[PDB]
């Protein structure tokens, strides 16, 4: 169960490099096949009208379109899709890097074992209505696995740190992408010219030259800035909720103000954050995983199996 | 897979609607990938910028080669050729994929994914056991089978406090409702309003004449028919969308949906203590309802405390 | 999946043909869009727009360009090519794809697709209780006394809350309805339009300001491959018709909302069991056109008497 | 599939005959849709219709790109043999009826739910431990399940020995398909030498291009012919299996399965001999694996099931 | 699957090169439908009928380009050697000949039958926990010594059955020797051949009567491309040649139709397992080039020894 | 899959990037393919055999299309460097053996039967009910009996596999190999990456069918393929530092000696025996995996696990 861990943010900038990938794929076969340019020299040799006869062989416009292609189209428009495809690539495996390191994985594996455990455990149920047998040996058994998950998760931070890191990797890329892009997509343009010294075998040097698929090139440009945008909203939302809100402490005051119970402690560092992930999914498993936290809890369920053996 | 319970008739219909537009704009996006072009042939007598149209026939010498017709054809498909015939696959390409999203968010969105998980878990193997059969009919049960029953039962009952609070499901099927109905609309304004500029014969003039030496060229966009057939075949696919769209807010409008009634089902059975649901809950058990009532009627037998206490007491003649 | 049970022989050669259908729809449309042509060449002997069709021999000069050829290609395809030889490929898969909707609508709306669903899982419990066959024998264990009179009361209940209505039975005859009109007029309009699609064709667009010429002759190098195609469309569409009339027939011929376990309760023991209605009856219908057996065996759920010796077995082992 | 068992060799063998056939059906088919074309030269010393040719250099025709492709499509249409423009439509139909003849035992819906059953129950006596130890010659549970599958298997002989409708529909698919090999190799074999490479195309295009007749070469045409080649032999194999496939059916009573050697071998001297389709698929059976059958004899001998009975009385 | 087991390296070692040469023929054969052609340029300077090709300014040939497209398909069909025109073919060909080779002892119902009994039974015991308790050398189970019990007899029964005939051994030798024939011919013809591919070919076609030129130049774009291929497929087919020598050299050795059971019965307990003969011996031969385990753990029930300690302990 | 607990971080690392390379090769080749060609112009004015580069109006070359094709085809065969003519296929040919080698561990027969045997026992022993009781150290009489044959089943794996070294030894030459495959591509695409250039002057004396000796051209794929190259080192590089990495984890520590000093420490068990040879490096493997494994594992090798789980079941 790792859908659980990702919130909305997540699923939308995962949704979001899905939308990206197509753009680049989409782009990557167009530049394939139809990416060219025609090009015709300048200044050549009831009103009838008559045609300019350029005097060039076929094979002749192939090598000026290919000299105006290279020399002439800026890098830009002609390597957008592998930019894309490669930004994107970069994006989509910095998107799991807070999965994907073996110890917050195991971190991440063990407590949401412990978190559906005790959801699936009726003490909860049986304390909430107390308050407001073999379970009783079962519960006692998720307890102590709950103060063996405490000793060995809340100790340490390296989560948040890398969420923390994660997060402002995504931002400065998003910043780079939306800078070059915005700076570059002003060269993807129809109609160029071009200057390049084929005199000697074409007998032309200035050519005007028109780029096919640069109207297709820039509503594709468009639309991958937008898509960089509203992910880059989302990074930034997802760095102002890291930040304005203190994610190394949690707090159950909210559970006391109606729970009466106020031996709860309250968990730091790494339980904090993912605790806060866990609210951020749904607060209810927050609300509902407090009762299992305080001692005297324990010391009340010891109590209660004294009494019922 | 599992969530074809939570999907009513209109949704399946949607569903395939947008399965055969999107069809229809892969199709229109491989043609003009490929084939979209636009033959161009100048006009030689013109007068103020406009062609004058004026012992066998002899053709009409041009004097213009096969790479100028092509820099025509560029310059008179990107400049006068009209914008809805150009994109109109990626348009509707990104309607099918805006439709698409709408209809399957709240499949996506994880605090409504979750309740819908429990949801249909919690209804599904409440179909499948044998106590709502026991119940309905109306000494001895198998241990397992009394374990779970009871299992089931307090499942029911913390979903019930962990659901019914909240409205956050009706409240995103609603706006998916109304998202994808004023899209349909803003769709069948635009699309109609600019369908009638996919022509097979366009005039262009371009002013290439210092490259060409003609400035108004009679073009001739081949896939212009196709297009309009496909376009029209578009509009009729958006209508019955959004005929659809209009049936599903129309039926969310009339019946209070944050409110679920067990009236036919408490007089038909014995058990009259099953509650009155709200809310989400009551939202999804009509969806159901949508689907197939005879789920919602097994799983009113969990709901009612009678049905508890003839458990209760039967597993504790077990026992 | 498990609805094979519910397919009958017609319903498997419709969806076969349909398959062979959208294959040729697929052939026919990769065709169209990227081999057919027009080739038009002009006729320099014009005589009231008509071609006058009139020392080594030498080629006619035309003075055309490539271009003028290209254009005078997309004018005479577009304005004087019969819309049949163009949009065949289109029309058959529409039609395909229309026979398919009508064919898995009866799966795809969710009451009839949970009703079938139900008895699906019903018959196929039943198939596999283990009591049946006792039933048509005539120990039993504690566990299978139990499943199978749960199955029984399961059986009860899905009869009461299936043979209130039929529809089912409606959704497959409206189906079948729509199958045979589409194959009307899909034959109709094939058969009267397949002469259209012809090699040579005649063109005059009024082209003349732009080319020079009034009147062309194209070929059209894919259209007899398209009436070779065309035909055998027909040919399958006129299969697609007989099988479906054959249903309608089958549909007609007897009422499938009154289904008699006459046989099933003069062979077997049980003579006891009550005729069915409604969607019941038709199911069973359609589950005898697959195999006679599973209906003969779902019979003994159905008797009174087989409950009886099943409650009587239960109070021997209780 | 699960009919595996089902299908002898002449049966598998075909299958991969017609997957082959299918291929180069379909490999002729994208290469008549892409590139088959024929390059029409005119010929310009026209003498009694013909070509006689009555430093160097080109001989110019005086004839536009334009009017070359005409001359291509009209040639191609008239006067190019319909054998070497259809012939891969031709291969992939006969491999469709080929593919239909031998799936239509499975796929009708009587005969596969026959196939259905007795497989099931064959495969559930094969999985039956009882077999084994009555071959030799027991738990409560045991002899209980081998009890109710004996009156399974009982059951079974009664409903599928009064017809022969799964063995009669094996004749028609075997004649269907020896009669379309026949077919298929005498028209094949009239009409392969006419795919030429060179073929003179005579149309009467000479208001419009300026020559009569024109001299065609057809690019995809021995490649074509050598497919046609390739075709021929595997139609050929298919027919040879097809034919030992009719031997099979006429060198010996299918309807009629006996267990001499069976209940001569083994203890139980007093099993029947089956009839009808029940003999049919017991022949095919004996024709995959022996060992079904073998095992499968014991629960059709009522001495067998006496042998059931004493044990699980004495169980009891 | 379950026929990974009866696959040593050698024969997994032919399959991907088999399916190597496989992806080499589909991209020769794609390369041939599409970019297969050759450019002709007439030469201008003849000399006895051949080609004498004795500010510059390019050759005016006089001929459209529907004439060079005629001598491009005659000079082609004609003038250019079949191998490099049918390379790709013949590789598909050969491939699907080894392909076919090495699956047909998959293929073949009675083989595959038997190959499915052992496999099944190996599994089995295996499975078995009495393989583990005899390996070792407390207290059965009665479904586990019955389960024990019944596949003592099977492994007699199915001994009994397959030491008979030695048909699988015998279809694998000639699946062996068709194999490396194949190789022998396939790399004598393709050595041969190999130098027929070249870039200029000189083509005398004789359609002066049409194109005005006799002789041409013909460059094949396709030709080191496909020479390349050429010598890729020498290499693959030298070492398929290489590993069926081996497994040749294998058969040969010592004699498959004999295995003994020396080692196993010095190493474990029971030292009195016969020396089992012809298509077992073949089958235990497989498994123990696969896994000498295999062998291991199955010798226990041929044993009559671990039977007497088996009627012992079953009656404990 | 089954597997994927052997592989390490580095195997992933160099499998992802085994497949990106192959992703590379394969649009390499589909450019190479489709769109890759020459397209050259004649030089005008030559002096001594090279172009002299001596409104304005378009020069004359008096060449056909079909000339033009033939001076393309002679100028990319004769003229262009291989490296950029078949570079897609040295990636497509240097990624496949990387697989290979990566794969040769799992493909060869002995080594997969000892891979699979002991990932099927670490899966067993990882779920064994108990490995947990250990680990918390009154249980079933099955749980038990199964804990004394997976014990069993531990010491007889542990027999077989700790004689032989093939497994470490087979990984070491496929890190070996990779290392050196790895320095032989980086030297010599590195030397030959810059003759991947977009203008070549091709001199090939075709002036008999021509008209010009030298021809300045244009390789469209040039600077397309200049920077898949640039891109295709990149990854080599990166393969070759994870690969040397994994050579630096083959010499600083002995992997043919697990020593469990470290988990009999910190376990109440400190009489776990060291492993040797095989069974070590699939322990040290384990350990790059994830150490829980081989932690779980340790309990099912000690000798007073032995002892006590015999005295719970002489008092189950
Ligand atoms: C990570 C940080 C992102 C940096 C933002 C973009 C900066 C990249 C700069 C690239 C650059 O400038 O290179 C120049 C150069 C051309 O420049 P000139 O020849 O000077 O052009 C003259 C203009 N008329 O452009 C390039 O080489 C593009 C660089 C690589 C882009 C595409 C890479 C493709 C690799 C992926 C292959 C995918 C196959 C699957
Ligand atoms: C007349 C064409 O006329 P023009 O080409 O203007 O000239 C008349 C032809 N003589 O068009 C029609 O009649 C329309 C009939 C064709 C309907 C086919 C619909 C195709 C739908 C495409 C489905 C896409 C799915 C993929
Ligand atoms: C001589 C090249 O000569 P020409 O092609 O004449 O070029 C001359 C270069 N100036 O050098 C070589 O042969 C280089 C060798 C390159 C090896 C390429 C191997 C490709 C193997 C094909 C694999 C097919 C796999 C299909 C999937």
């Amino acid at each position: 169960a790792f859908r659980v861990l990702k919130p909305w943010w997540d699923v939308f900038t995962d949704y979001l490099s899905v939308a990206m990938l197509m753009i680049g794929v989409f782009g990557c076969t167009l530049q394939v096949m139809q990416d060219k340019i025609i090009c015709l020299p300048k200044r050549v040799q009831t009103v009838e009208m008559k045609g300019l006869k350029t005097d060039l062989d076929l094979q002749q416009y192939s090598f000026i379109n290919q000299m105006c292609y290279e020399r002439a189209l800026h890098w830009y428009a002609k390597y957008f899709p592998y930019l894309v495809l490669i930004h994107t690539l970069v994006f989509m495996l910095c998107s799991n890097f807070w999965f994907k390191f073996p110890g917050s994985s195991s971190k991440i594996e063990h407590f949401i074992s412990i978190l559906g455990k005790c959801f699936d455990s009726p003490w909860t149920t049986r304390a909430l209505s107390e308050v407001s047998k073999k379970e009783g040996e079962q519960a006692k058994a998720l307890f102590e696995k709950v103060k063996k998950f405490r000793l060995h998760v809340e100790e340490g931070d390296i989560l948040y740190a890398m969420y923390v890191r994660q997060t402002v990797l995504k931002v400065i890329k998003f910043l780079i992408i939306i800078a070059y892009n915005s700076a570059l997509v002003s060269k993807v343009q129809f109609t160029v010219d071009c200057n390049v010294d084929i005199q000697d075998m074409t007998g032309y040097k200035n050519f005007s030259c028109n780029h096919t698929m640069a109207h297709l090139f820039s509503k594709l440009s468009f639309c991958y800035l937008c898509f960089v945008s509203i992910y880059g909203l989302t990074c930034l939302y997802t760095l102002y909720w890291l930040f304005y809100r203190s994610l190394r402490e949690y707090s159950f005051e909210y559970v006391r103000q109606e729970t009466g119970i106020d031996d709860i402690p309250d968990v730091k560092n790494d339980f904090a954050f993912m605790l806060h992930m866990i609210d951020q999914y749904d607060p209810l498993y927050s609300k509902r995983f407090a009762v299992f936290l305080s001692e005297v809890s324990e010391n009340k369920l010891k109590q209660l199996n004294l009494n019922n053996e | 897979p599992a969530y074809r319970i939570l999907k009513p008739w209109w949704d399946v219909f949607t569903d395939y609607i947008s399965i055969v537009m999107l069809m229809i704009a892969v199709f229109g996006g491989t043609l003009q990938v490929d084939q979209d072009k636009m033959i161009c042939l100048p006009c030689k007598w013109v007068t103020k910028d406009s062609c004058n149209d004026s012992t066998g026939p002899t053709g009409i010498k041009y004097d213009l080669d096969r790479h100028q017709y092509n820099y025509v054809d560029a310059v008179c498909y990107e400049n006068r050729l009209h914008w809805f015939a150009k994109y109109f696959p990626y348009l509707v390409l990104l309607h099918t994929l805006i439709f698409l999203a709408c209809s399957n968010f709240w499949f996506k969105f994880p605090r409504t994914s979750s309740k819908l998980e429990h949801f249909v878990s919690i209804l599904l193997k409440c179909f499948d056991s044998p106590w709502t059969t026991r119940a309905l009919s109306e000494g001895v049960l198998d241990k397992k089978e009394g374990e779970q029953a009871k299992a089931l039962f307090e499942k029911v009952k913390k979903f019930r406090t962990h659901v019914e609070e909240g409205d956050i499901v009706y409240r995103l099927y609603m706006r998916q409702t109304i998202i994808k109905v004023i899209k349909f609309a803003l769709i069948i304004c635009y699309t109609v309003y600019y369908v009638h500029n996919i022509k097979f014969d366009v005039d262009c003039t371009v002013d290439i004449e210092s490259l060409t030496g003609y400035r108004t060229y009679r073009c001739a966009h081949p896939l212009a028919t196709l297009f309009k057939i496909l376009a029209s075949f578009y509009i009729s696919l958006v209508i019955f969308y959004g005929l659809i769209c209009m049936y599903t807010l129309w039926w969310m409008l009339r019946r209070s949906l944050k409110k679920y009634s067990f009236e036919s089902i408490r007089e038909e059975s014995s058990y009259s203590d099953i509650p009155d649901v709200k809310n989400d809950f009551a939202f999804m058990l009509h969806l159901i309802d949508q689907y197939d009532p005879l789920y919602s009627k097994r799983f009113a037998v969990f709901l009612s405390e009678v049905s508890e206490n003839k458990l209760r007491q039967l597993n504790l003649n077990n026992e």
